[PDB]
């Protein structure tokens, strides 16, 4: 009974014995582990067996350990460690001695090492791994199969386990990397695996980068690399050269920067597609980072301290090489190419655009030529480059400047749109949706208006890979269009712009093509059903009647998609039947919130009934049932106090959402109209506020929700305090201990996530305290006699506000917040709270810089804080 | 990958759109907040 008879198995076409093998080598697994493990070691140690057998066996240890979820790996990894030290070791040594020996390429024997070793290491087992490793590459006598499987797993090793362990290891791996780099290695397979490797463990050597010495011979040997005779080490190098320059910036000044220069250019400039896009990535990634330093600059600039770290302008000074090229590389797609396809055609024309927004005005005199010649060549690739590179100059340079050129190369545009070849007409269709975004000037005007409109209409009947693109624009001209119309009149709802002369056609167009058979392609159905969207919010007053219109389409596709929620078939057929529910609802939510009081009377009765059906048959995802609490969210506003009447159906439902401990946004949707419901139902919500309120202890007394639920609340507990008044005396005291509690948490302040976070849990809970002390204070002029319920933890809320004005990590929101509150006590209490302040007189310092904030938010409230402080500053 | 999201409004899409939407409605909720509290602060 030899493994390897059943190991063939694997390979044949028969499976029968794989899963009643496997199965029985699981039971061992877990039984006699050790066993199967040993018997496995020694069948992959044994040159004599057929070295596929040997492949399978690999498979076998890999699979035996490895997982891609983190949990289920986690759990593997105890596993292992849940075994006889002995036992093994009795494998330890078999993997060690086995890699290299066997003559194949893929050196399955490199996985075992990585799997074993990635949960050894942080237990600090197996001690002897580093040294061996680094002996048999730096062993002079070393055969090509010894280096080459030894290098595999080293990448594996950086590339899986986490890089906190290997810190302090770095500088001895680092040695034998680039040991395996130099150009007097005679086979270019290992140099292959030492540049793949280096492109793994970038980020454990930053203190070696830090050294000088160091850094020079490491760039000398990726330098050599990249003019090498084979295309993958070529390649590979190349990535490495990106890598660095992302992170390691700063050092590229000492004459790295004139090496690279010459490299990138020529590797754009070849012919072949992989160096041709790396050497475009190296060139966007310089200008990612160009824009972030830049924004950097000024803001130190404007706080008036000198910048952290400076730039040399390296993507300005060397734009004249870059553009000629870029710009040539354009006419290199085929009619026949993927639209989900990364090529260097894509590639040049996104870093055009970075190109632009790195430098405004430097990049025009370059690019307008260009265009220029090549915008009637009779060439369709040349006619489509000439207008691409249009839309990329509309975001960096000054509008002023290009009013002239835009409005001359208007008539251009138009004619464009019919050309006969469709790759033409999709960029034209792009091209005049970034116009009407960036300049609506020029696109809103009477003379080029109507013959725009006359384009458009017609370019929604085109196929589908344009008709996706022009809608888009559509969206954008409605947006500028409402924005064009300024009635100025406190209506805020101009009664008449452009568009209102056509308004009914272009929404009946948009209404039919969606129904199109063909809208899966490009998401059509999807950019569709948008547009459709953005136009009913920017409609005017005269369109009044068209939106009635559209409402009851709508309305009548939501009945049509409960039908087809019976029948379905297919994994697929459910995406779309959500997506296509999703987006109904999103269409609903923005009908709604524009129609009229009187006409959302009479349809909210389909529209609750519809809803609620949505929730009932969570036979889906999360999606259809969070998509249905913001669109009732949206109605209830709407609605007003009358929602009153679906409170006995809607009770049912909001419970289940709020105890919901999975699906965290959806129990956030659900905590988000809860205060929406008690500001519209203000005063009547007290039937239901007891259980709400149990619901909402209950959830945050265990500790395994999403951090963000916590925040939201506490905002609503202020919320129902305003809302309900004096009668939140029943739970005052376990809300108030509650907030106690959680107000005094403190995190590290090195993590900024934690950072932030924190501040988010400070501003809800200020927020609570405003609502608490207003539910209170009454509507009446003087204080409540339910006020001095809060009376004896006044010294608490000074003394938090008092740390809170203590850190200088406070936001914009939290001094507002804090300032607020200051007012609230001021004039619910009054003579008491002077000497309260006075004993904390620091507290000064957030009253002044509440002005000086720009958000007037802060500036108000503090404004309304010292006018009423002051009145008790002197009032005798 | 990791640019493709870049060209020609490829990135615009389910996910991506009903995070705008989202933040929209949030957006709107705390400004509806700020000046029902602001008249109730009788200033």
């Amino acid at each position: 009974m030899e493994l390897i008879t059943i190991l063939e198995k694997t390979v044949s076409p028969d499976r029968l014995e794989l899963e009643a093998a496997q199965k029985f080598l699981e039971r061992a697994a877990v039984e006699n582990l050790p066993t199967f493990l040993v018997e496995l070691s020694r069948v992959l140690a044994n040159p004599g067996n057929s070295q596929v057998a040997r492949v399978a066996a690999g498979l076998q240890i890999k699979n035996s350990l490895t997982s891609k979820d983190p949990d289920i790996k986690a759990q593997y990894q105890q596993r292992w460690l849940a075994i006889d030290a002995n036992a093994r070791r009795e494998v330890k040594n078999y993997v060690l001695q086995t890699l290299g020996t066997e003559t194949y390429r893929p050196s399955s024997a490199s996985q075992c090492v990585a799997g074993i070793a990635c949960a050894e290491i942080p237990v600090n087992q197996w001690p002897e791994l580093i040294p061996q490793l680094v002996a048999n590459v730096t062993n002079p006598n070393s055969t090509e199969h010894m280096k080459e499987s030894t290098l595999e797993a080293i990448g594996y090793i950086c590339q899986d386990i986490d890089p906190e362990q290997l810190q302090d290891k770095s500088n001895e791996i680092l040695t034998a990397i680039i040991q395996g780099m130099r150009k007097e290695e005679p086979s270019n397979n290992v140099k292959l695996a030492a540049t793949n490797a280096l492109l793994n463990s970038l980020e454990f050597t930053k203190a070696n980068f830090d050294k000088e010495s160091e850094r020079h011979f490491i760039m000398q040997v990726v330098c050599e690399a990249t003019q090498c005779p084979d295309t993958r080490v070529r390649v590979a190098a190349l990535q490495n050269l990106v890598k660095i320059m992302s992170l390691y910036y700063q050092y590229m000044e000492t004459y790295m920067g004139p090496a690279l220069f010459a490299i990138t250019i020529e590797a754009m400039k070849s012919d072949i597609d992989e160096v041709a896009l790396q050497g475009i990535e190296f060139w966007s990634n310089v200008c990612d980072e160009e824009m972030d330093l830049a924004i950097e600059a000024s803001e130190a600039a404007e706080q008036g301290r000198p910048p952290e770290h400076t730039s040399k302008f390296y993507a300005k000074g060397a734009l004249q090489y870059l553009v000629p090229i870029l710009t040539q590389t354009l006419t290199k797609q085929d009619e026949n190419d993927d639209d989900d396809d990364w090529n260097p055609c894509k590639a040049a024309g996104v870093c055009l655009m970075l190109l632009a927004t790195c430098c405004e005005d430097d990049i025009v005199p370059h690019v307008l030529p260009f265009i220029k010649e090549h915008i009637k060549n009779p060439d369709w690739r040349y006619r489509d480059a000439a207008v691409m590179a249009f839309g990329c100059i509309l975001e960096g340079p000054e509008p002023s400047q290009l009013k002239p050129l835009v409005i001359q190369a208007m008539p251009t545009l138009i004619e464009l749109m019919k050309d006969p070849s469709v790759v033409v007409r999709d960029t034209a269709a792009w091209t005049v949706g970034r116009i009407c975004e960036l300049l609506p000037e020029a696109a809103i005007n009477d003379v080029y208006l109507a013959p725009l409109l006359q384009c458009l209409i017609e370019g929604l009947s085109a196929e589908p890979r344009v008709a996706s693109n022009v809608c888009w624009a559509f969206s954008s001209l409605a947006e500028a269009a409402y924005e064009a119309a300024d009635v100025a009149d406190d209506q805020e709802e101009p009664a008449t712009y452009c568009l209102s002369s056509s308004f009914e056609l272009i929404v009946q167009k948009l209404l039919e093509t969606t129904d199109r058979p063909d809208g899966h392609q490009n998401n059509l159905r999807s950019s569709a059903y948008e547009s459709l969207m953005e136009i009913v919010k920017n409609s005017a007053k005269d369109c009044y009647p068209a939106v009635q219109k559209t409402t009851l389409v709508i309305m009548e596709r939501l009945q049509q998609v409960l039908q087809m929620e019976s029948h379905i078939q297919s994994t697929s057929d459910r995406i779309q039947f959500n997506d296509l529910q999703s987006l109904l609802c999103a269409t609903l939510q923005n009908v709604l919130r524009k129609v009229q009081h009187q006409d959302a009377l009479q349809i909210s009765d389909v529209v609750m009934a519809s809803l609620l059906r949505m929730f009932q048959s969570t036979a889906g995802s999360g999606g259809v049932q969070e998509d249905a609490l913001m669109a009732v969210s949206t109605l209830v506003e709407v609605l007003g106090g009358e929602f009153l009447k679906y409170m006995e159906a809607f009770k049912p439902f909001l419970g289940i959402g709020l105890k919901n401990y999975a699906e965290y946004q959806v129990c956030l949707a659900a905590v988000g109209l809860v205060g929406d419901l008690c500001r519209a139902l203000q005063s009547n919500i007290i039937p239901f506020c007891d259980e709400v309120m149990q619901l909402l202890l209950e959830n945050l007394g265990n500790e395994n929700v999403h951090r963000s639920v916590k925040p939201q609340i506490l905002s609503v507990f202020g919320d129902i305090a305003l809302a309900i008044g004096g009668e939140f005396k029943k739970y005052l005291e376990v809300v108030l201990n509650t907030l106690q509690q959680a107000s005094q948490a403190q995190v590290d302040k090195s993590d900024y996530d934690m950072v932030d976070y924190l501040n988010e849990l400070r501003e809800s809970c200020l927020e609570a305290y405003t609502g608490i002390v207003q539910g209170l204070k009454g509507d009446q002029e003087n204080v409540h006699p339910d006020v001095m319920l809060v009376q004896p933890r006044v010294e608490f809320i000074l003394s938090f506000i008092d740390h809170i004005a203590g850190d200088e990590d406070h936001t914009d929101g939290v001094v507002a917040c804090a300032a607020g509150l200051i007012g609230d006590l001021c004039t619910a209490f009054g003579k008491d709270v002077l000497k309260l302040v006075e004993a904390r007189p620091m507290i000064h310092e957030l009253l002044t810089e509440g002005r000086r904030s720009k958000t007037n938010k802060a500036k108000t409230l503090a404004t309304w804080a010292t006018k009423e402080l002051r009145k008790l500053k002197n009032q005798a | 990958a990791a640019r493709l999201h870049r060209f020609k409004n490829k990135g615009k899409d389910s996910t991506e759109m009903r995070r705008r939407r989202i933040e929209v409605n949030v957006e709107l909720r705390k400004a509806k907040k700020d000046d029902q509290m602001l008249k109730r602060r009788n200033v």
